[PDB]
């Protein structure tokens, strides 16, 4: 469907977490908790993409496929659903 | 409603606005406190809040969305934008960003951007793939800006004289040579009103440098377009930063195929401001003006061009001559042949209370063929063939009466023949 | 991919080409940055990259190849030449080097030369055995460059009048003296058209200094040779750099027995630019012109010569007079008696809208018997006797009227006999 | 017999070696390996020449005849065939 841009708050936090080179917990639709690592965001044709290198499969997934994420070091951040 | 609406709300209205919305306290004289409380109350209640401003990228890495109403002056209400957002959407200085605004967090002295909705009056996706201004190929001004109101009023007389003396086209790089006492201010007001009347589509903008606050107030009331100015009491750094903000915004609009018109008053003061801020390179010209200082104003003046792809930038600047300081005149000669259009003002004509005090013998544009039609070209050719042999002071007297007896310059041209 | 064709590609097509490779956000950066970004991506594929340019040797010892498309402006796309390569091949500033390129490595911010296979459009081992320009023997011009085209067009009148007044030969050191509004630009454009039509073998270069950005664009459209210009909004050092690159490049071509023609506009602005850059010497003439400032423009203007061996260097530089600046008058004073050919434009003739506004009586050439034949020279003397009594305005009107009805100068002479 | 000039990168490395006077490992087209100290780069009759000495060998050999060279501090460089 149509892509939507994320807010400035979570975008800054997501980049800061990736820039800090610390593993962050990520959850999927199945509810599995994985301490995955996100390298950076690649924007092709005005579409944002994310790759997880923790598992080694480096799958290219959209930024709208993540329910929520948190960091043990800092306060939890919730991505706005709309 | 937005931050702009709350900022310009009348004092009586906002007090009534606070009471009906259920504000805890209405005894806060400072408007900064009350707007912060309202925005926080809206934010904590879950109601979205939006704001708009003009981006200014600082050398540190982040930027502030300045507001044009305050003449882009720094303030606590300026919206902060993280460097991550700038790199995400490829924002440049002068871009106008409107979108959802986040209340400040702990330690944040300014409101921080929450979500960007529109960039340069366009969606961010389609505004990040516009060709840069420097890549645009300049062209001569072909389509002209008619400034004849066509109403018959005495105010139209000045516009009609300017139309005959020197046609103005979108993309022109004009210059206005004026002695200190020549009615420069009234001429500028007439042009700005005429542009809005004749060409509402073109984006109008007026920049005043080193001007008294009283002149700023009347300009905003008169000129329909955005008016930005800097008072004489402000430091020279303010003059430099306000001029760069105006030109940067103009370039961004031109990239969106938008015709932008800028009226400058005065280029001499702007050049003077740059002289006192740039470091001395060891080589100083006569009059105590650094040679490298004039490079920056020429960059501002040289941006006026007509773009082959679309849009244009028209800069009309006033140069002060014979003000008693030799710094002004040596600056003026550096702009002697840098403009397509020039207009001279005669002090002696202004002495006789004759307005406008333009010097027809020493005014015109470099290529009138593109702007004017063939029939108009010959009529102007004949008209200048008559004024040139005779004097200049009596020429203005000849011009004003002849245009007065007629209604439109087209009617004036035919009545001159036979 | 060849670099020189990449720069000739329009910026809009580069965005399409760049996005095809997968690069993003390249629409908001300058064209030179786009070219550098594109090349790096293509270099990652391992394919060979070909580039070329004009060598400029900095004071440190290393050199850069700069393209004439951007008027030899420093940029990321420039190719780095190590100091060892400047000694391995005996290379001077202005040499045109063509060869393979390699992508930058760690710590390198520029592309680097890989394998030279062409120097000055010749084999590298043959271009190191060319005698230096300074060692060549100057001579008077003896090969005529005929501006006349013979098509009978109205624009051909300017060329025909030029031949009658001031014949131009290979190696001439011309000087066009022009008031501000004498149609100087149209005169230069007409000369360039004649050179590109009558003499396609001669290398044509047009050098514009302190020119308006719109004027630069039109020259590149209607000039078949090479146009390099520096706009008035650039630092004075940039004006010096482009002039040095043009003259040095011209000298290298002359060493290969080629006829090079340089159309300079103007020597006045070039001398003014050198006045800023050159440090003060303590002897300041009137108008603020340093004594040592004028030495460099004399070197540029004095390079025009007819080499005794093959090749020649023609320089036709325009001069500005009565512009209201004392500095301009001083500069013209020092260049008064240095040119073999002088062509004077009259403002009075320009006012009457009669073109070309050439002052026939004050314009001529030295040693004109060498350029033309005995019969043609005798006819030219007859015409000068007729013109001499008449005034400047009368002569030009008389000349064109008797010249319009004839399609060739030779036919005009035969008609004038009877 | 016609001389083929080497690439600019190879020439710069050899000149840097000659200036540093390092004990390079030189092997020729036939495969004759020898360790000598580079001294200088010279050209005679439009033919580039390299003079290398090993225990006072001061021998002279063409640049194109050299196939590759290496040093403990400088990576191995293979000259281009053309």
């Amino acid at each position: 469907d149509t892509y939507q841009p994320i807010n400035c708050d979570d975008y800054d936090n997501l980049e800061l977490a990736c820039q800090h080179h610390l593993m962050l917990t990520l959850e999927l639709k199945d509810g599995e908790k994985l301490q995955a690592k996100a390298s950076d965001l690649v924007s092709r044709k005005n579409v944002e993409y994310l790759v997880v290198e923790a598992a080694g499969e480096t799958r290219e997934l959209r930024l709208d496929k993540i329910t929520s994420f948190s960091h043990p070091e800092i306060g939890t951040v919730v991505v706005s659903e709309s | 409603m937005n931050l702009t609406e709350l900022k310009n709300t009348p004092v009586s209205e906002l007090i009534t606005l606070g009471e009906n919305m259920g504000l805890e306290n209405l005894a806060r004289m400072r408007k900064q406190d009350i707007i912060f409380a309202i925005l926080k109350q809206h934010a904590k209640s879950g109601e979205d809040i939006f704001g708009d401003g003009v981006l200014e990228i600082l050398q540190d890495g982040f930027g502030f969305l300045r507001s044009a109403d305050s003449s882009y002056l720094a303030g606590p209400d300026d919206i902060y934008v993280s460097p991550s957002q700038i790199r995400r959407f490829n924002l440049r200085t002068g871009d106008t960003i409107s979108g959802k605004i986040r209340p400040p967090k702990e330690g944040e002295r300014y409101f921080a951007l929450l979500k960007v909705n529109e960039v340069n009056f366009d969606k961010p996706e389609n505004a990040r793939n516009k060709i840069l201004f420097e890549n645009l190929t300049p062209l001569h001004a072909n389509s002209r800006l008619r400034m004849e109101r066509g109403n018959g009023s005495t105010e139209d007389l000045t516009a009609r004289v300017l139309d005959l003396a020197s046609p103005i086209g979108r993309g022109q790089r004009g210059l206005i040579v004026a002695p200190p006492k020549a009615g420069k201010t009234m001429l500028l007001q007439n042009i700005a009103q005429s542009i809005a009347y004749n060409h509402p589509d073109c984006v109008l903008m007026v920049l005043l440098i080193d001007e008294r606050p009283e002149e700023v107030t009347e300009m905003q009331r008169l000129v329909k377009g955005e008016v930005v100015a800097s008072t004489f009491d402000e430091p020279a750094s303010r003059h430099v930063q306000v001029a760069e903000m105006v030109i940067e915004k103009a370039k961004r609009l031109v990239e969106h195929k938008k015709d932008v018109i800028i009226l400058l008053d005065s280029i001499t003061r702007l050049a003077r401001a740059y002289n006192t801020v740039v470091p001395a390179s060891g080589k100083v010209l006569t009059g105590g003006v650094d040679a490298n200082a004039l490079h920056r104003p020429k960059r501002f003046f040289g941006a006026a061009r007509n773009v082959e792809e679309g849009g244009s930038l028209t800069i009309i600047a006033t140069a002060l001559i014979d003000t008693g300081s030799k710094m002004d005149e040596v600056i003026y000669e550096e702009f002697k042949g840098t403009g397509n259009m020039e207009l001279h003002l005669s002090r002696k004509i202004a002495e006789k209370r004759v307005f406008p005090a333009i010097d027809y013998n020493r005014s015109g544009t470099r290529k009138e063929e593109l702007l004017t039609t063939q029939e108009e070209l010959q009529k102007m050719w004949i008209l200048r063939k008559i004024i040139h042999p005779m004097g200049e002071i009596d020429a203005m007297e000849f011009l004003i009466n002849k245009l007065a007896m007629t209604k439109t310059n087209d009617d004036f041209f035919e009545m001159m023949k036979r």
